């Protein structure tokens, strides 16, 4: 049985916050298709030649 | 769940139902045939 996540429980309280003090400068890829190969077919010559 | 009044009863979770579901959700699941 797949797992969904990590089990993470957030410190929640009515008067604490969670701050950062640092940074990640992250790039990440995203490929998206943008065009398909243009194909014509003759419907006479597929069909009869 | 001390949210400063705020109520999240009918979105959270209910512990009291099987499927683990939310009012809402339960209310959403039985409406659909
Ligand atoms: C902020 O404080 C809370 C509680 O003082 C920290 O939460 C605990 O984290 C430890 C380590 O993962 C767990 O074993 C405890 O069960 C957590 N307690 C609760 C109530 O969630 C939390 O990690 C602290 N945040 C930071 C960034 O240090
Ligand atoms: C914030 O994070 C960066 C890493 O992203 C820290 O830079 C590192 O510092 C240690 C100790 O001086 C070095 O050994 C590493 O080589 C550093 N890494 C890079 C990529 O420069 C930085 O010190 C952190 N700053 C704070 C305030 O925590
Ligand atoms: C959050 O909302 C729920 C429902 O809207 C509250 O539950 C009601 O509580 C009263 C008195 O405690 C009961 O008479 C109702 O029958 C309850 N309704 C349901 C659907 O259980 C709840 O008290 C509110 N507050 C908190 C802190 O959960």
């Amino acid at each position: 049985t797949m797992s969904l996540g990590a089990e993470n429980s957030v410190a929640y309280s009515n008067n604490s916050i969670a701050i950062p003090t640092n940074f990640t400068i992250s790039v990440t890829t995203e490929i998206l298709p943008v065009s398909m190969t243009k194909t014509s077919v003759d419907c006479t010559m597929y069909i009869c030649g | 769940k001390d949210f400063g009044g705020f109520n999240f009863s009918q979105i959270l979770p209910d512990p009291s139902k099987p499927s683990k579901r939310s009012p809402i959700e339960d209310l959403l699941f039985n409406k659909v045939t």
